[PDB]
């Protein structure tokens, strides 16, 4: 019984989870729904998988005034060679984390049935690992991950197709749209992997093919790996119980 | 067993009955809380008293308790047919394990002379095929629990073909007993007129079945 | 014994410590300091709306104790007999067995009819008898 | 044996329900960064001593997917996202005609 | 009222280690204590020991200390109150005095005492070999044809050791059936039978098949009531 | 007897049933469930401002009963004598004739002077005498 919850950080990302609860000794499978492939499945990690995120695009400050007073700040000039954002990740550490993911799905789902593929369809923000880092929004690729097909159960250079975007009306803002301002100079990460979001394999009857990929398109499920351990209750202090005693004059 | 019961108590239907349980001055009924149990041998026992005067929830207010300076007792006002069985007492504390009694046998009299559904089974084409000569007798609800088994191999004194059992308490709270015949076809073929004699005060409509037809 | 630190324990041990369950119930670890220059933000609105629901749950039961002569203390008995039809279990039995947890799920039904009867025998009859009995 | 009604206050019994919650945050940068989008200038502060009381003999059924706290966090962030940047520069007349070429080098 | 599931028909030779189990269902197994008791052939029930499933507290008799060692597992919650658990009992260096019925009991809250008991586990501590029941069907009874009702059943000749469960058409025919008291013979072997009173005006278009089961000798022998009548009852 | 269901009836029959007039006074048929995604609408502001005025009318009189030793019950007498100059009618006479309705319009004037005197004889004198009288 707590009156104050865990240090939950408001996660602003799709595909991968950045902060929060890491329940130890096994990877926890959050099941909203599992028998029917169609519904989303969140998975809590046992041990954190550190992820670097940089942007060696060095930009100056350009201010143009729109009418009276109002100041608009945009990307100035890029100093140096033309290059991608560059997130980076480990090769073996991830493989080790995936090791228990494929082993747990053999227990949850039937036998060793065919189960691999990449993010299906979608717009940039939906199918890519869209996340805020240092200010700007990074749109790195989820293709080198699902490249491994396996049945029976400083560091290395692993990166994804990194792309930047400034026009961002996140969670589909049909009223007020937001323009992300560029960040002058240095771009650092000091972030984490605290989980992931998966999807279905259509509506195949029986079979031996049930290829799973990342198709989780919800922001609510992102905090379901944080508020999984919470449930609010109303306290009833008034209680009526009979016993051998009474009042007099 | 140190904690002793009245061993044999007799009562009548619709009448009050009391069982005197007494123990030594070591496991005396003065400081220790006493409990009673309705335990039919073979069946599941039922908790009657859970704390001296207090009865277990669901148990009739007919049952009551009393505790003296060393001995404890149980009073059953208005007796019912389900009551005739062996009872057990218990001495205990909130520090130690249970102490069990010797056991008292209760016979609830007043019941009508229940006529039994007596049946004599002759050996079939399968019983005789396996070279086994047997003749059994069933008895169901025959209150009182008294039994008289008598076999008649051509109405001669039977010595070897005698097999009696213990009359157990039946579902209707009456009695049920068993009678068997263990003989080879050689001693079986020397006698043919097999008469069944069960002595219970009453009529003479006994089922006399021949093993050979 | 801790906030709700007796809920697990049986009714007898729950009635033993029930003051802490009312102590940390209002201004405990939720009150705090309650500290662009404006306080009309999303956190300001959420804290004051929750404050209204906070007193509402206390005052509902606080008014009842006030109209039962039980306002002066945590545990106070009444001059109301228990209709056996409501509950058939022994007084001492639920106190070391059933626990307040399941017990609330048993009374909740006749709880409003119980509150209706608690008002008259202890206050609408007892305190109304005083009008004539006070001076004699 | 003469059963009489006894009134008890402060009974440790709960009923499954959802209410309006609020913030709990510790002092961050304090001097340099004073207001970040979520915490803002005035956020409800947190206590260094939380109620760690564990209830033995309690096997309450938790609802992971049907939790109503999740929906509260969903509405709070978006409403704050719309509030944030409201007093800032509107780029409504900025969107105009756009004519261009590519870079000084052909994609290298 | 809670129902207990007592694992039965397990027994072995003297000196050997006996393992008796019991599954708890439809109640809070955690705060409810567990009591174990046995009864000898001399009608003197010996209280074995008391065990707690929430805390490591135990109270055991001196005659059942080095020989008897008990164990318990964690509760499996079904609802906010109901749970499922199990208790195991290990006895070493057994004698013929240890032969009798062993029972498992559910606790009360003056709490140490029980409240509800199981079915029963008849333990036979004997050095003699196991014998399989000789199932034989019985010919029609010596009753009547008026209406149809007349007795018909089966007979179990010899086996060793009890208990033996006997039903009709695998848990279908339970009413109007009497279980005969199974008692030991001169050779030291148990014997039983079963009688069913069904409306049989004439043998035809009816179920006469039964079911016989055992644990140390696993039995399958099921024989139906004899059509070739050897009695006057099912005639006139 | 119903919310204000004794206002019509004389003081004697009004004092007979006055608990319901305080029962449905707070959380009765006005409390309710209290259930674009925002609650800052015209109905949200109106309900919370009314909630402040709701407790204000209760607490004003609730504080008075608390400082009179009458907090524990609905009807409790005091050690204050009635100055004949305020009202000259017989005790039994207004109870079956005048009714609480007209009676409030009679006292309302000296009501503040009555409240001033009620504080001292029953609390500032009676409870202050206890300091020395409690241990003897
Ligand atoms: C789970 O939640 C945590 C929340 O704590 C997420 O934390 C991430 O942490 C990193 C690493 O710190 C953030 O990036 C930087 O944080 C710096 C902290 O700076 C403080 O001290 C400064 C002293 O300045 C000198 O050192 C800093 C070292 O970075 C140099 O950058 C600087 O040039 C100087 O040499 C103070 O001046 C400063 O204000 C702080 O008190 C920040 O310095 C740095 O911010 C730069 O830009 C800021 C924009 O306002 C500006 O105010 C600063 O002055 C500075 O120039 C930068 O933010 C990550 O941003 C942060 N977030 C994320 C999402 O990664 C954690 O990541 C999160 N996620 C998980 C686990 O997945
Ligand atoms: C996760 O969600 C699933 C939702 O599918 C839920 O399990 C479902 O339960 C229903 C119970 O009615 C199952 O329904 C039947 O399953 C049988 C066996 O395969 C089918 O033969 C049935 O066919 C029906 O529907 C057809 C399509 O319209 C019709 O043509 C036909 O006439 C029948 O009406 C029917 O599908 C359903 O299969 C399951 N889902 C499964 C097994 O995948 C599950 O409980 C949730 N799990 C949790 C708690 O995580
Ligand atoms: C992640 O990648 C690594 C390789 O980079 C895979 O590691 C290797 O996994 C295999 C089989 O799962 C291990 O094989 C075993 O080696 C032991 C060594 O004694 C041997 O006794 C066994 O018979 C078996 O051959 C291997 O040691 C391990 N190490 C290597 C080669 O790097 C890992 O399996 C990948 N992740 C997966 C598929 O889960
Ligand atoms: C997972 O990755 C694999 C990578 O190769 C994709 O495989 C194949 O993709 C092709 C082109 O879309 C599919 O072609 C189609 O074949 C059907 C067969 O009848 C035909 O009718 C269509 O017109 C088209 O030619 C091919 O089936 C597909 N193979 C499969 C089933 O794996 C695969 O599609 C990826 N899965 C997804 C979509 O996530
Ligand atoms: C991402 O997850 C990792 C888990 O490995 C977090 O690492 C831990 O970070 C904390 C600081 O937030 C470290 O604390 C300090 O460690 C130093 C070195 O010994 C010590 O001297 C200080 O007293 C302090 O305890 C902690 O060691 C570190 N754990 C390790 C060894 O990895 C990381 O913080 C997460 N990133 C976040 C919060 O964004
Ligand atoms: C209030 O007390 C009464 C009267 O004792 C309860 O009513 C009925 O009480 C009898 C007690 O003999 C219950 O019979 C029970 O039958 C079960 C199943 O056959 C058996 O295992 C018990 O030993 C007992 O013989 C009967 O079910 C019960 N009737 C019902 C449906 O209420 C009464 O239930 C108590 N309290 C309540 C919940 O109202
Ligand atoms: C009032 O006393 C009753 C007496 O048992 C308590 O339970 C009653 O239980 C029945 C059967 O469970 C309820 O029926 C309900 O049907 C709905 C249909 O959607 C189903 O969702 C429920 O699970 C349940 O089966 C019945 O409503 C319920 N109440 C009454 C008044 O009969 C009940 O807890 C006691 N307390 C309260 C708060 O009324
Ligand atoms: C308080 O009691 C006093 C004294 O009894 C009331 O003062 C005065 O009382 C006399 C009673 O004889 C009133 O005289 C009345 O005159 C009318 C009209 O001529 C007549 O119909 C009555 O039979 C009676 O004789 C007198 O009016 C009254 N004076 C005033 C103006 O107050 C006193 O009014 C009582 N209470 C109050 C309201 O202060
Ligand atoms: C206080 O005691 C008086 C004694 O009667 C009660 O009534 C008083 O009545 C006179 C005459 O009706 C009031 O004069 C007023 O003049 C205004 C001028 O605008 C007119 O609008 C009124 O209709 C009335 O004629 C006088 O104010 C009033 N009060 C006092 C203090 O003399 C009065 O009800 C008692 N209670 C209160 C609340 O003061
Ligand atoms: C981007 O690279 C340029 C190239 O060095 C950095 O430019 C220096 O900026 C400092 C700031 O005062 C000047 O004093 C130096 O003279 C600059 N050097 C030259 C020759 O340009 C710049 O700092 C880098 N990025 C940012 C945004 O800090
Ligand atoms: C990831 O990289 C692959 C290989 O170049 C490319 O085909 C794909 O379009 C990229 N993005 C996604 C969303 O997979
Ligand atoms: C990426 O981050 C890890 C964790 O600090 C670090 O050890 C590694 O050196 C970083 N990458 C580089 C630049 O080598
Ligand atoms: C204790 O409460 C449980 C709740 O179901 C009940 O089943 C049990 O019989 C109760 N024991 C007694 C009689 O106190
Ligand atoms: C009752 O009250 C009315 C109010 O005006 C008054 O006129 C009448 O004289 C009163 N009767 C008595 C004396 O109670």
């Amino acid at each position: 019984t707590v009156q104050c919850t865990h240090g939950i950080r408001p996660v602003v990302s799709t595909q991968l989870l950045l902060n929060g609860s890491l329940a130890e000794e096994e990877i926890v499978i959050r099941s909203e729904n599992i028998t029917d492939n169609a519904k989303t499945i969140i998975v809590q990690l046992n041990e954190a998988v550190e992820i670097n995120c940089t942007r060696p695009n060095n930009n100056t400050r350009k201010s143009i005034h729109i009418g009276p007073g109002r100041a608009f700040y945009a990307t100035g000039d890029i100093i140096g060679n033309i290059r991608q954002a560059h997130c980076n990740i480990s090769k073996a550490r991830w493989n080790e984390t995936l090791g228990q993911i494929v082993a747990k799905l053999e227990e949850q789902f039937p036998n060793k049935t065919i189960i691999f593929n990449h993010s299906s369809g979608g717009d940039p923000e939906i199918v890519t690992h869209s996340f805020n880092c240092g200010g700007e929004f990074f749109y790195c690729n989820t293709t080198p991950l699902f490249n491994s097909t396996w049945n029976n159960t400083g560091e290395q250079n692993i990166t994804l197709q990194c792309r930047i975007k400034q026009i961002i009306n996140m969670w589909q803002g049909v009223g007020k749209a937001m323009y992300a301002p560029p960040i002058r100079g240095q771009i650092r990460c000091s972030s984490n992997i605290t989980g992931l979001l998966l999807t279905r394999d259509g509506g195949r009857d029986q079979n031996g093919t049930e290829t799973f990929r990342p198709g989780g398109g919800n922001m609510r499920d992102n905090w379901r790996s944080e508020l999984y351990k919470y449930k609010v209750v109303k306290i009833e202090p008034l209680g009526i119980a009979p016993t051998a005693c009474k009042r007099r004059v | 067993s140190v904690l002793t019961q009245s061993a044999s108590v007799s009562g009548s239907l619709g009448q009050s009955v009391t069982i005197s349980c007494t123990g030594p001055n070591s496991v005396c009924c003065s400081h220790k809380s006493i409990s009673w149990y309705q335990w039919p041998p073979g069946r599941a026992p039922t908790l009657i008293i859970y704390e001296d005067n207090e009865r277990a929830p669901g148990i009739s207010p007919r049952f009551s308790g009393y505790k003296s300076y060393w001995s404890a007792y149980l009073t059953i006002s208005d007796l019912r047919p389900e009551d005739e069985t062996t009872y057990y007492c218990c001495s205990y504390t909130h520090n130690s394990g249970c102490v069990f009694g010797t056991g008292t046998k209760v016979s609830v009299l007043g019941q009508s002379k229940a006529n039994p559904s007596v049946t004599l089974f002759p050996p079939s084409s399968e019983e005789l095929q396996a070279n086994k000569a047997t003749l059994v007798c069933l008895i169901s609800d025959f209150y009182p629990g008294a039994v008289t088994v008598a076999w008649k191999a051509d109405s001669s004194p039977v010595k070897a073909g005698v097999e009696t059992t213990t009359p157990s308490k039946q579902s209707n709270n009456k009695y049920a007993a068993s009678s068997y015949l263990s003989l080879t076809p050689e001693q079986w073929k020397s006698h043919r007129s097999y008469s069944c004699q069960v002595t219970h005060e009453g009529s003479t409509v006994e089922k006399t079945v021949a093993p050979t037809e | 014994l801790g906030f709700l630190g007796a809920a697990g324990s049986t009714m007898g041990a729950a009635s033993m410590a029930l003051t802490v369950q009312a102590r940390l119930l209002l201004s405990g670890i939720v009150q705090q300091q309650n500290n662009h220059m404006l306080q009309l933000t999303v956190w300001g609105i959420k804290q004051l709306q929750a404050r209204v629901l906070a007193v509402e749950r206390y005052l509902r039961d606080q008014q009842l104790l006030g109209i039962w002569g039980c306002s002066g203390k945590i545990i106070c008995c009444t001059n109301v007999p228990w209709n056996d039809s409501w509950s058939n279990k022994t007084i001492n039995e639920i106190w070391d067995n059933m626990t307040w947890m399941q017990w609330e799920k048993e009374i909740d039904n006749y709880t409003q009819h119980i509150y209706t009867l608690l008002e008259v025998s202890q206050i609408q009859q007892e305190k109304n008898e005083q009008e004539l009995l006070e001076l004699d | 044996a003469k059963k009489w009604v006894t009134v008890y206050y402060g009974v440790p019994v709960w009923k499954e329900a959802t209410t309006t919650l609020f913030c709990a945050s510790d002092a961050k940068a304090y001097d340099t960064e004073v207001h970040n989008v979520w915490a803002t200038h005035a956020c409800v502060p947190t206590d260094p001593n939380p109620q760690e009381i564990v209830l033995g003999n309690v096997t309450e059924n938790f609802n992971m997917w049907k939790n109503n706290m999740v929906e509260q966090m969903h509405e709070d962030i978006i409403s704050l996202w719309d509030q944030s940047l409201k007093p800032c520069v509107k780029l409504t007349p900025l969107c105009v005609t756009l004519n261009c070429n590519n870079v000084n080098t052909n994609n290298t | 009222e809670g129902q207990l599931v007592q694992s039965g028909a397990e027994l072995k030779k003297p000196g050997a280690s006996v393992k008796i189990s019991c599954k708890t269902s439809g109640y809070r197994f955690n705060f409810y204590h567990i009591n174990w008791i046995r009864q000898t052939a001399g009608r003197g029930p010996e209280w074995m020991g008391w065990i707690s499933p929430y805390s490591g507290d135990k109270n055991l008799a001196p005659a059942f200390q080095d020989r008897v060692i008990m164990t318990t597992d964690t509760e499996v919650p079904v609802t906010s109150f109901t749970s499922t658990g199990a208790a195991y009992m290990e006895i070493r260096n057994l004698k013929f005095d240890d032969t009798g019925t062993y029972f498992c009991a559910k606790g009360l809250l003056s709490t140490w005492l029980p409240y509800l008991w199981g079915q029963g586990t008849l333990l036979t501590v004997s050095s003699a070999s196991t014998k399989g029941p000789s199932v034989f069907p019985l010919a029609p009874s010596s009753k009547s044809t008026s209406g149809g009702t007349a007795a018909l059943g089966c007979l179990v000749k010899d086996y060793f050791p009890e208990p033996v469960t006997v039903s009709w058409n695998s848990g279908a025919l339970t009413s109007g059936v009497h279980t005969f008291p199974a008692v030991l013979q001169s050779s030291g072997l148990y014997s039983l039978s079963s009688v069913v009173t069904v409306p049989s005006s004439s043998l035809g278009t009816q179920t006469y098949i039964c079911n016989v089961n055992h644990k140390p000798s696993n039995t399958k022998v099921d024989k139906r009531v004899e059509p070739k009548s050897c009695d006057k009852g099912l005639e006139v």
